[PDB]
């Protein structure tokens, strides 16, 4: 998984 | 570029929002050079982004007049317009830009990408005409096309769209494969539906399967998936039956295909086809015809896997799927396939410890007769090796997988409905053991970690359910507490559980607490696609109880959310364009339009304004300067009632009740009619209030308004006379009910009504026009009175070391509120209109003893409401809720946040109040 | 089980999936960037009484001269009730295939350190670990910035 941006 | 360097400073301070030195230090790079419109510009988004957009689009006209051509200004003009909502000024930009350069094909470019993100098909038609002609490229070509479908789809007329738009593209298409210039794989896309939008299915399926097909390889079994889409549109039932037997015995874990073979292989049975006798019978290979073909493939496909290590679930379901249809068609002389009792039970023998068991099963346990079902839970009994029961203690797992079993067992044991026969007693002792269980099984996980679940929630779960069936059957509140110390044990043990929150906010809703609901909700950490989904619960409670700082917060949110979406959603269907994704556009024009069309979002925006106006309607300004700048006008009316869409997800908690106590689309479709019913209530009252200020023609708008929220009250009231149960887990009931029950409406009718009377008076300035005002305020004032009188009572009682709530009162409370502040407008208007009459006069009409009469009785009522809260409180405070440990610690601490919460909106109801009092000293004439 | 293409109008019925703590939930411009520029990296699984058991969600990107066109993984999540059915190495080997048919070099994709389970899963599935980034989730409501594992797996063009 990525980070909300 | 210098200027660049100069803007880059300003450019970093509006990437980290310091707007204030952003200005100062555009003002200061102006004050040497008087050229640079994009330090304007950019002054001139910072002021936007502080709320100043007057000025700011004072100086985008301005350099908008100029007509600029640099590159930059334009992308600066762009985003402070779309900051806005305003596009269609950067089309006449555009147009002004490619007029001064004709041959710039950036320019032209862009001119038709502002179209495309308004809209206007015609146009950008053309532009990409006039820029393949610039320059001859495909990619221009295809957009002009495309342009035409979507000019085709948008219309309504079905015969125009296939005679006008679609003729052309399919000639233009034509004409270019002839060319045979056709190169990538989107043509073939944007070539196959348009063939298929023309209804003319057999060229679309020739075309796929000739050469031009060889080119869709960027997709997986896409060219199949088309075939199948052809050949069922032109029910050639053998070829789809042969490939989904092909693709079958590709991979053997695809329901779609297990589906699509069944149906093709009956309809061949019934129509009796026959295999040609020479050469393939097919154009993809084998054919099965025959019964006896279908499961001599299906036993073929069980031993097959039966072989592989790997499990897989596909074949069991499947060959039950066939004993399912071969009994509907009416072969009762079955080919041997088996009993399908046996085969359930052989099922459940080989998946007992996986999960996904019981969604499996749910699905075919139509099939087992209800005669046996008891004697079918035994023998599933009879498997999970369980330990032995002694006097004092019940049987117990020893490992995960015994759990797991005897969970599933017993969720199966529910579904098929034998927990809704017991009595209470009965009920009682199966809880006692399902909590039992869990305490037993609460050992297992000691070393979970916290992002993971329990193991025996599920208990909890099925405990907490029968709790709530027992007081929806009986009506006793100590079940109600039970739950809930259950359901916060079981939190304390797993805070990542998700069920548990939502299972805790619904009840205290329902039971009229609201503190912790915000708290829960934060913890499960929602987020932008949820909130349309799962913020209704928040929003239909929110208001109800008096907690306003969180329904501002949420519709704040909820609000924000719908926004972004309507700016970027455009942006992003734009980009897709850009990239050649020509068949993904449709589907993203109709999820903006889905969106567009939430009821939720009307709701929460209504509920937001209607706030808003009532919060500082005269505290703070005179309910003229808040109606200006709120842009509100009678005729306005921005509601689609013909395109209405539900969004709310009703299948978030887990159930297990049978079929008939499950919910249905009749309750849907009746909660979707109520919301419906009530959201054109609340806007045809906010739209009435609106109008008020304009009246220092329109009275006849006012009339028909009225005239139509009578006739909406009327089928209200008639629906609710229908008196329909819903489920607990299912859709819960609006506030129509307590609003029918506590009588303001009628209130607000005869205000209105008084507001016609005082109108007309002033228009015809006449003593029975008097005489009825006098009558009106009479009336006005027995009804408040005898409102107020339906409140009074107690919100906690102690009965027998038991609590008791009544948060009717609460509700009656919030109307009553509302109620009364609708009376001190319509009173302020009155005296408003009233006083140059009397000042007129100066230089005897009994209307102004009877208008001071009753705003010293509104006076009175007022302070007598405002003691009486007090007193209420007073007395809440001074309850003493004090009268395993562990479970009377849990129960302390629930009765306490209850408590806490319904003191908490007793203080904000009574501020509220407090500062509304005041405003009557203006009415003293 | 059946495999499909995402689509826009499963977005309103996934919700059973995002409530787990460990999947986060990205803006609309996110989901519709992903879809509209690779979507055929875009595949959920649908259950026979009308569920999802979850979806997996990836993008390719690189440079080929220096050959780092590689695959890469943004999102991969399972429900919690669908679970210990081997879904999750049907998703990743598809991912795989479908990579390998575009030529690529590699796979990679980041993995928080606390998550033992998914890091175990992926070592049993021949992938191995190729560094560590500090502080890449952002973390909020206070907790702090977890880092992040690069987990990188090799292909067959090499």
């Amino acid at each position: 998984m990525d980070v909300f941006m | 570029d210098p200027n660049d360097r100069r803007l880059r400073p300003i450019y970093d301070y509006l990437d980290n929002g310091n707007n204030k030195m952003a200005i100062q230090q555009a003002d200061k790079l102006l004050k040497k050079h008087k050229d640079l419109h994009c330090a304007k510009v950019l002054k001139a988004i910072g002021l936007q982004r502080t709320g100043k957009q007057e000025e700011a689009f004072t100086l985008a006209q301005e350099v908008a007049a100029l007509e600029p051509t640099d590159d930059n200004s334009l992308q600066a003009l762009t985003i402070l317009y779309r900051e806005m909502h305003r596009p269609e000024l950067v089309t006449k930009l555009y147009e002004a830009a490619v007029k001064k350069v004709p041959n710039s094909e950036e320019y032209h470019s862009h001119l038709f990408m502002a179209y495309a993100r308004v809209g206007e098909y015609k146009k950008m038609q053309q532009a990409g005409m006039a820029l393949y002609k610039i320059v001859p490229k495909n990619p221009y070509y295809f957009w002009s096309v495309m342009s035409l479908i979507m000019q085709s789809i948008s219309a309504q007329d079905e015969n125009l769209s296939k005679t006008m738009f679609l003729p052309l593209a399919e000639r233009m298409v034509e004409k270019m494969v002839k060319e045979d210039k056709i190169e990538a794989e989107a043509e073939v896309e944007l070539y196959y539906m348009i063939l298929e939008r023309l209804g003319k299915y057999q060229e679309a399926l020739d075309v796929i399967r000739g050469k031009l097909g060889e080119k869709l390889t960027s997709e997986i079994q896409s060219r199949e998936n088309k075939c199948m889409a052809m050949y069922k549109k032109l029910s050639r039932w053998p070829e789809c039956n042969a490939l989904s037997r092909r693709l079958l015995l590709k991979n053997s874990d695809d329901w779609q295909f297990y589906l699509t073979y069944f149906d093709s292989v009956f309809r061949l049975i019934e129509e009796a086809w026959s295999p040609p006798a020479e050469g393939e019978h097919s154009l993809e290979g084998e054919v099965h015809y025959s019964a006896e073909k279908a499961v001599k493939f299906i036993e073929d496909r069980i031993t097959e896997e039966s072989k592989s290590s790997r499990h897989l679930r596909g074949p069991h379901l499947a060959k039950l799927e066939l004993i399912r249809r071969l009994r509907s068609q009416g072969c009762n002389d079955e080919y041997k396939l088996g009993d399908p009792e046996e085969l359930m039970f052989q099922y459940f023998k080989k998946f007992g410890d996986k999960p996904c068991c019981f969604t499996d099963l749910k699905v075919f346990v139509d099939l087992l007769p209800a005669t046996q079902c008891t004697k079918f839970i035994n023998q599933l009994l009879g498997v999970v090796p369980l330990s032995t029961p002694t006097e004092d203690k019940l049987a117990l797992p020893a490992d995960i997988r015994a759990l797991q079993q005897h969970l599933c067992v017993v969720q199966l044991t529910r579904l098929l409905g034998l927990y809704h026969t017991m009595d209470k007693n009965q009920k009682l002792s199966v809880v006692r053991e399902l909590m039992l269980r869990y305490q037993h099984g609460l050992e297992f996980g000691k070393t979970c970690l916290k992002t993971e679940l329990q193991f025996s929630d599920y208990y909890c779960l099925l405990a907490v359910h029968a709790l709530i069936d027992v007081w929806r059957e009986t009506g006793d509140e100590t079940t109600v507490w039970q739950a809930l110390t259950l359901l916060e044990e079981g939190l304390t043990h797993s805070p990542s559980n998700a069920q548990f929150k939502l299972l805790l906010v619904r009840i205290y809703c329902m039971l009229g607490a609201f503190e912790p609901v915000v708290d829960l909700y934060s913890s499960l950490d929602a987020k932008h696609i949820q909130h349309d989904t799962i913020g209704y619960l928040l929003t239909r409670y929110a208001e109800s109880l008096g907690q306003y700082a969180a329904a501002s917060q949420s519709c704040n949110f909820a609000l924000r959310f719908f926004h972004s979406n309507q700016k970027d959603t455009s942006e992003y269907i734009i980009q897709a364009y850009k990239y050649g994704a020509f068949e993904k556009i449709p589907e993203f024009i109709a999820f903006r339009n889905r969106l567009n069309n939430s009821l939720h979002f009307a709701q929460v925006r209504t509920e937001r304004m209607l706030l808003d106006l009532l919060l500082e309607a005269n505290i703070s300004t005179s309910l003229a300067e808040s109606i200006k700048s709120m842009n509100l006008r009678p005729e306005e009316d921005d509601i689609p009632w013909e395109d209405l869409r539900d969004n709310r997800d009703l299948n978030v908690f887990f159930s297990w009740d049978p079929k008939d106590r499950d919910v249905s689309e009749e309750h849907k479709k009746l909660s979707l009619e109520e919301e419906t019913l009530w959201l054109r209530i609340r806007s045809l009252t906010l739209r009435l209030i609106s109008g008020l200020p304009s009246l220092n023609s329109r009275i006849d708008i006012l009339r028909l308004l009225l005239q139509q929220l009578e006739a909406t009250l009327e089928t209200g009231k008639r629906f609710i006379e229908k008196d329909i149960q819903y489920p607990f887990l299912g859709p819960v009931p609006t506030r129509m009910g307590g609003f029918f029950n506590s009588g303001c409406s009628q209130c607000q009718i005869s205000s209105f009504y008084l507001v016609n009377d005082i109108y007309e008076l002033d228009t015809s300035g006449t003593m029975e026009i008097q005489e009825r005002i006098e009558n009106s305020f009479k009336s006005l004032l027995d009804q408040l009175k005898d409102v107020f009188s339906k409140c009074k009572g107690d919100l906690l009682e102690v009965k027998d070391g038991n609590l008791k709530t009544h948060p009717t009162l609460l509700e009656n409370l919030v109307f009553f509120v509302e109620t009364i502040s609708v009376i001190l407008w319509v009173s302020s208007y009155c005296e408003s209109v009233l006083r140059p009459y009397k000042l007129n006069l100066q230089k005897m009409p009994p209307v102004f003893t009877s208008f001071q009469d009753y705003v010293t009785g509104l006076q009175t009522l007022i302070s007598n409401v405002v003691d009486h809260i007090k007193g209420l409180e007073t007395h809440l405070i001074a309850l003493k809720l004090e009268e395993s440990p562990e479970e009377r610690k849990f129960s302390k601490t629930v009765q306490g946040k209850v408590q806490s919460s319904y003191l908490h909106s007793l203080l904000e109801m009574g501020e509220l109040l407090k500062k509304r009092l005041e405003t009557t000293k203006k009415l003293k004439i | 089980t059946t495999l499909r293409a995402f689509t826009c109008d499963d977005l309103f019925r996934f919700n059973n999936i995002n409530l787990d703590p460990l999947t986060e939930t990205y803006g609309i411009p996110f989901y519709l960037q992903y879809l509209a520029h690779w979507p055929e990296y875009f595949i959920v699984a649908e259950a026979p009484g009308g569920e999802l058991m979850g979806y997996i969600m990836g993008k390719a990107e690189g440079s080929v001269a220096r050959e780092e066109w590689h695959g890469h993984v943004t999102a991969l999540s399972v429900a919690p009730e669908f679970r210990r059915l081997g879904l999750a190495a049907k998703l990743m080997e598809l991912l795989e295939e479908i990579s390998e048919r575009k030529g690529g070099f590699f796979v990679d994709l980041f993995v928080r350190v606390s998550n033992q389970v998914a890091v175990n899963m992926y070592k049993q599935l021949g992938y191995s670990v190729y560094r560590t980034v500090i502080e890449y989730y952002s973390a909020s409501n206070g907790e702090p910035d977890e880092d992040a594992y690069d987990m990188r797996k090799a292909l067959s063009r090499d």
